[PDB]
């Protein structure tokens, strides 16, 4: 894979860094480590806070926001690490930001950082 | 039968005949000219309505019938949630069981007994003709069957495309028949990862063919007593709105103070807001969530009063679990979710947009 | 041949398609079940360390446990559930030492108890199993402790305390026999038979000297507590084993792993977990190669298996990886655990054909050590 | 030719011919100087990160210091001393947080202050340098904190305590220009001034804006504290220059570091640390490569270097990797830094020539910010 | 290369596994994160433990014992990992042992385990 | 000089007639049968010594002589750290500047002064006949030259081979003749990588070349005062042995309670064993060590006792990092250690150990 080149999204395997809902996701997909694409591992809090970005679904030809919610209050998985910037603006721009730990209102206020988890959250407006 | 009985509730809808002293109508206090709801000034401003007797308001704020008819009927989840219903403590199971109601209700229509209902139903040939030819013949001289006649019809009109247009600028951006402004498409995104799509959105996952912004749940989000409603209700200052737990059926403590997730559509023109009618201006509604957020002094006053928001009047069974989100929505924040809110205005009720 | 990757797309695909909604939440991993595996990583000695829950049935992580420096894991034989002994610092490496032991919940994985070791008394060793064990009951965890001197430090897993340390000789390693004895193996040869009750010193009672001097007994023997077996290989194969299972130690026939012309030819186990036994089978599987003498610590490219009885050789395996750690599952048809340090990577073989079916990759920094539960 | 490991081994083997003892010891870094160079190691969100002490023109780790959850590294320009914000939890990445700041000497790298920030008030983001800043005098540290809101904390290095959070607007970074008063940028496109220098609430002022909301600036513009020159790219690599040094901003001309042709054919910033900046021969070095216009965070195999002043460009390099990060020496003849996230290796460059002179491999797991002192 | 084949020691570079006084090092070679051959790089403790090993000299054809000694206090450098075992005996000989971490008596009970260096103590006879 | 100079020095060495009293020699309390160790029982058993006038007692055990010459002279190394000399408290520069000391020392020879040495020369046809053939006629006529030239001889002798012969059963085995024991090779294993070899060698790192199992430096392993012998000396309850602090010149305050670490050579034939001769067993010594490293209650009991080790004499300026090394040794590990210890005995002396 060119690094530099156009990101090509595919509907056909969760734990490739190309799955089409992961257009924007920074660090490990949480299906790797005992999640699934929209659930996270046992043992780890799920965040309320997110990222998002409109990916768009190869399958359908529908662009959908994304969610990027944090698995946290566990060491980074390792497996699985992916980074993609779709869309993906600087920090001052935080709901399009993810470098940034999104893992507010996690329970028992984990804040470090497992996985993300994909899950689709509406319809993008463009 | 469908259109035709979609016509009787149409009638009934807006006859003042179904009230004791015949000055009031469901159209009364769910005006169309206003999304459904009440423009009458009472003694608590437009917080809570006035009945057929001109002296009697409620406790509760009339919401919007506008989407009523997207809301499933009452239920338990897997989860254990309860979802749908109608009223705000969804003490009525779907819009037919929630029909009859205000009828028979003194602080509102006032009619005394369903055989007072079918009486004043009998009294028009037209709705001799109209229920004969739905409900076959005699149904205005059995008051049960009148009664539930007339719920049956006002429940299919309030099913209707007139209620649910679904032709506010949300959904012609989703059509993709025009695009966001800036100032909207950034309260649209801040709507949609903030904490407001934990309950203000029907999914939670995927995408709602008919999106009316309410997951149909009940939550209590910690509102003060609505001091001036109150009052005027004459419940007493001992009173307690348990919201859920009201419903009879409905025993677990837990749902003491919980209130049916409102649908957005047609917020910006159907104020005042929550269950009660505490907050005059959208904008405050958003600000109270800060509460729950923001270190900043500002946060933990009403701008409306200059006080305190309140103690909540049922301190017990708060969301914070997504109310504690970590995050205070700064002025621009609260500038673009204004904004994309407003963007939830049916096409009819834009010009009320100023 | 669809991977567990695709078959999520797809499904999540058709959620996407009907319209089925669904809460994101907390997954519970599946229940314990005898081809279940974990794996742990002491990451070559890195201040933090992670243990891998894996269903060996579906080559799947469905879980992880996260543990400190060189942490010692255990894991209940009925699948009730997961403990460590571990230790942390106050300032990542450096600071005021904390040791301790968490059981968990093997579904949720949440820690059912944070136990305090006083006075950091656990041995700070490259991670061997038997350096910290349950007894049968499941009720007690012993541990290893070689500073101020060789000790074994007794902990109330039902009443989540630490009770007391015991004196031992100086002898090594810790196999429990009863909720009360356990047997260590000791400098001079002999096992050592410890004894304790609520306080006093312990009984102590030596076997004969078993092995001579210049015979090396390997690190990581295997031991099936449900069995009394304990299977310990020396650094040419020969293996030692011994039957606890009267609650004294009786030494059974020796057996070689490899023919004197095999020795001969260079061929002596190697690796980090060499041997494996399943139980209900009474095979030994042990991991060897082609070996200058002193290189008993790097991988090994080929299994062999044996009857315990006779010491008939019934298989060599060609692993077709740099092997490490070995173990099995105890059920029928077993499931061969061969875990790469180098490669990160858990192969999952066919015990009896040794196939390769299925891997798992990823495992950490530099996983070791492999252990399942004995639940038959 | 001979390399440092070959060099050391002549010389103790000449130290063994000869019996010249030696006691083994803990050794002294050498003295800060404009060619030591600092390497943070993220490591992709671990829960424990490594710093690598470099000396630059040997091409040696001189030291490291371990560090917690996505620190932030700051270098006293002075050389006087370096320090950390940095973040721990009770048992690994869970249970109770503490976020504190050490401060460190040089040379024995021994912690000298250990100060504990109330409230766990860091902002946990991937690593910016001008997230945490110190002021020129250096007695005062500035870090972000994101959580609820926009906020800056203030710690008292010289008398070793946390004294407050400033509150300040939707704005980002914290670029200090006296001992009283720092910058940040504003979602507004602004810039804020905050000035401090006092336990009661801060004067804030916001300049002009200067830019449009279209055009994204990115996360590792390049700041001279000592030149107050703020060197802000765009995504485009359209440079934004703010001339501080009046103690007020003044915005300067917008110039493109890519050539009307470059910008046709596909270029385009990319990577981490994109920008440097060296103030005594005032030059900006931007790492470029042909990309896709949301492929903005990966490696770079290009550097531009142009005139600060003029804008006219003086060179442009290939690097020969695929480079995440630069940065320079602050000295004459400079070196330039250019940082493998993906080789985890420093690659030391002639900043005149473009030429590799030397590498520093082996920088733990996924290393991404490089920091220099400017010690003239 | 061929990790199973006798180990061959070299004079010519200390920050090579194979330099002839690592024949029984486990861990990292200090003189990658800023020790030397026999010094521990700053900010970690010396601890006074060892293990030991009698490794042959290319260069005089003597073997002498290299008591090996932790530098202790820090995260493991992750620099020129090496694990080489030459007359390394199981746990309970523990003075030939090489996996247990021979940190004990460095100053402020520091125990987590940075690097080792090579230190020759004797001539092995 | 050389050849010459040692031989009169042998008979010096030899001779009571350096004594007032003509009771005692050199050789009575370093006797050559004993490796130059006092075998005589005084007040306080074998730990200190008598002097000629047949009451004086020292304060501190007689070392031996044995070795003594391969110490360095007395220096600051570039560390900070003192070391070599001679004497328990390093006061004299080498074996010459030590060698006048005891002749002159009214606890030992208790010679007057100068004069009356040289007058004792004098009187011996030998000495007349050997003193003047190194260093001229007359020396014997002047006492400061007289006195200097029975220094310069004495040192000499100590010098020679017959005092440093290097023929233990170690020094055999490190030649490759012959074999450690199993129990001696363990010993020699455990002396090298626990915390002895950090005091009990001569060099940092490297081999050294005529080992003497010192490293010359100055520690205060925190001993207990010998009362008996402390009673004995006469210096009284109160007084404290400062160790290297009573160098003349030496001001440094942390270097209160230190003594030279001795050689352990010929260790097991020249008990009791430490400064002040507080041990009489060399288990005893080694068990010693384990009172900053065991927590068992054994450890904080002198075996030849029964009772606690008593509080150091200095309890300040203690070699903590050396000595709480983490590690105890257990009765096999102490045993092996003895083994090794007794390998150290020069040839002449391996029938005393049995
Ligand atoms: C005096 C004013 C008044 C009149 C007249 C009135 N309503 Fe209402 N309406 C209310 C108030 C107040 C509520 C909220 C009551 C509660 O939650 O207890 C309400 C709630 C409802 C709801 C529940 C909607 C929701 O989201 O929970 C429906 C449906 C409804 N009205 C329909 C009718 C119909 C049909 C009529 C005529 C038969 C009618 N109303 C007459 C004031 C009135
Ligand atoms: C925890 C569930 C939950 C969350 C999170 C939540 N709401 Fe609400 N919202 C409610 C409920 C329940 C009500 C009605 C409360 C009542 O009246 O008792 C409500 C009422 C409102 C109203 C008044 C509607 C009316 O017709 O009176 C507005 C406006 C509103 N919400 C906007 C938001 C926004 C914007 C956010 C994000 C900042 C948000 N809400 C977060 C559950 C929630
Ligand atoms: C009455 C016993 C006695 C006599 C006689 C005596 N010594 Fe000593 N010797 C000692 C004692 C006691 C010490 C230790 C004293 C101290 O450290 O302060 C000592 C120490 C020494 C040392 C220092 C050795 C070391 O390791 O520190 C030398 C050298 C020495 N004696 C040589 C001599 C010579 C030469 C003579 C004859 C001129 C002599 N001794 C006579 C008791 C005696
Ligand atoms: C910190 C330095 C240090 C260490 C470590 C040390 N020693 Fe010593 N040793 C001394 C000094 C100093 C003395 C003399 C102390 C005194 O008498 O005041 C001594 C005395 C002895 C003696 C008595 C010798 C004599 O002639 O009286 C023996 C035996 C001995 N040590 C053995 C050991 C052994 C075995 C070990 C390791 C277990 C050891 N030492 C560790 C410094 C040390
Ligand atoms: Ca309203
Ligand atoms: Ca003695
Ligand atoms: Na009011
Ligand atoms: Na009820
Ligand atoms: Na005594
Ligand atoms: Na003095």
């Amino acid at each position: 894979t060119d690094p530099r080149a156009k990101w090509v999204p595919q509907d056909n395997d969760i734990q490739a860094c190309d799955y089409w809902r992961h257009c924007s996701i920074d660090g490990n997909i949480c299906d790797c480590s005992g999640g699934s694409l929209t659930n996270c591992p046992p043992g780890t809090k799920l965040a309320t806070a997110s990222w998002v970005a409109s990916c768009y679904n190869p399958t359908d030809g529908q662009s959908y926001l994304i969610a990027y919610r944090d698995c946290c209050g566990y060491n980074v998985s390792g497996r699985c690490p992916c980074l993609n910037t779709e869309g993906e603006l600087p920090v001052y721009r935080p709901e399009f930001a993810n470098d940034i730990i999104w893992c507010f209102g996690a329970e028992d206020d984990a804040m470090t950082y497992h996985c993300t988890i994909s899950p689709i959250v509406g319809k993008a407006s463009h | 039968a469908d259109d035709a009985l979609a016509a009787l509730g149409a009638q009934l809808f807006v006859d003042p005949a179904l009230s004791r002293n015949a000055t009031q109508s469901c159209a009364t206090c769910h005006d169309p000219a206003r999304a459904f709801t009440d423009p009458r000034e009472g003694k608590a401003g437009l917080a809570v309505s006035v009945g057929d007797d001109g002296q009697s308001h409620g406790d509760r704020n009339t919401p919007t019938l506008g989407y009523a008819a997207l809301v499933p009927a009452f239920h338990r989840d897997a989860n254990g949630k309860y979802k749908g219903g109608q009223f705000w403590d969804g003490r009525a199971d779907d819009l037919k069981q929630q029909a009859g109601q205000p009828m028979l209700n003194p602080v509102e229509m006032a009619m005394p007994d369903r055989a007072a209902v079918a009486a004043r139903l009998r009294d028009d040939p037209a709705y001799r003709t109209g229920f004969e030819a739905l409900f076959g013949k005699g149904v205005l001289d059995d008051p049960e069957r009148a009664f539930d006649a007339a719920a049956e019809a006002l429940a299919a009109y309030q099913a209707t495309g007139e209620f649910s247009p679904f032709d506010s600028k949300y959904d012609r951006v989703m059509r993709g028949e025009e695009k966001f402004t800036p100032l909207e498409e950034f309260g649209y995104t801040v709507f949609i990862t903030w904490n407001c799509r934990l309950c203000h959105m029907q999914r939670k996952q995927g995408v709602a063919e008919r999106e009316t912004f309410t997951n149909f749940e009940y939550h209590n989000i910690g509102l003060p007593v609505n001091e001036t409603a109150r009052e005027a209700s004459g419940l007493g200052a001992d009173h307690v709105d348990h919201g859920l737990l009201a419903r009879p059926g409905i025993e677990d403590p837990a749902q003491s103070g919980r209130f049916k997730v409102p649908s957005l559509r047609n917020v910006a023109v159907t104020g005042p807001y929550m269950h009660n009618g505490v907050f005059t201006d959208l904008r405050t509604a958003i600000l109270f969530y800060n509460k729950y957020t923001s270190r900043r002094p500002e946060a933990k006053i009403n701008p409306e009063t200059g006080a305190p928001w309140g103690e909540p009047e049922v301190a017990r069974n708060l969301s914070l679990a997504e109310l504690q989100s970590g995050l205070m929505l700064d002025d621009g924040r609260v500038d673009a979710l204004v904004a994309f809110l407003e963007t939830l205005t049916d096409r009819r009720y834009e010009p009320l947009l100023e | 041949q669809e991977t567990q990757g695709q078959a999520a797309a797809r499904a999540a695909a058709a959620d996407l398609a009907a319209g089925q909604d669904d809460e994101p939440r907390i997954l519970e991993a599946p229940a314990p079940d005898a081809r279940r595996v974990y794996v742990n990583d002491p990451a070559h000695f890195a201040a933090v360390t992670q243990q891998f829950v894996i269903d060996g049935e579906a080559g799947r992580v469905i879980g992880m446990i996260d543990g400190g420096f060189l942490p010692n894991p255990v894991v209940a034989d009925d699948g009730s559930f997961i403990a460590h002994a571990s230790t942390v610092f106050s300032r990542i490496a450096r600071g005021e030492r904390t040791d301790y032991v968490e059981v968990f919940d093997p579904v949720t994985l949440l820690p059912t108890a944070d136990i305090e070791l006083p006075d950091a008394p656990r041995f700070l060793v490259g991670t061997y199993p038997w350096m910290t064990s349950l007894t049968p009951d499941g009720k007690t965890l012993l541990f290893y402790q070689f500073s101020p001197a060789p000790a074994v430090g007794v902990v109330d897993l039902e009443g989540k305390a630490f009770k007391r340390m015991l004196d031992v000789p100086d002898c090594y390693h810790i196999f429990p026999t009863a909720p009360d004895t356990f047997f260590m193996h000791c400098r001079d040869g002999s096992l050592a038979k410890v004894a304790f009750g609520t306080e006093g010193t312990p009984e102590i009672t030596h076997t004969e000297v078993f092995h001579p001097e210049d015979e090396f007994l390997i690190n990581h023997p295997a031991y099936s507590q449900k069995a009394g077996r304990l299977v310990w290989p020396t650094y040419t194969g020969k293996i030692h084993q011994i039957d606890l299972s009267s609650g004294d130690a009786k030494f059974l026939p020796a057996v070689e792993a490899l023919t004197e012309a095999e020795r001969a030819d260079g061929w002596r186990p190697g690796g980090w977990q060499q041997v494996a036994y399943h139980r209900a089978l009474d095979r030994i599987y042990l991991l060897v190669d082609q070996r200058d003498e002193w290189r008993h610590k790097t991988a090994s490219r080929f299994v062999v298996v044996l009857d315990a009885k006779t010491g008939e050789r019934l298989a060599k395996f060609e692993m077709g990886h740099e092997i490490d750690s070995i173990n099995v599952s105890q059920d029928e048809k077993p499931l061969l655990y061969a875990l790469s340090t180098g490669d990160k990577t858990l192969y999952i073989h066919d015990a009896e054909s040794g196939e390769e079916l299925r891997s798992v990759n990823q495992l950490g920094h530099g996983p070791q050590v492999i252990t399942t539960a004995d639940m038959g």
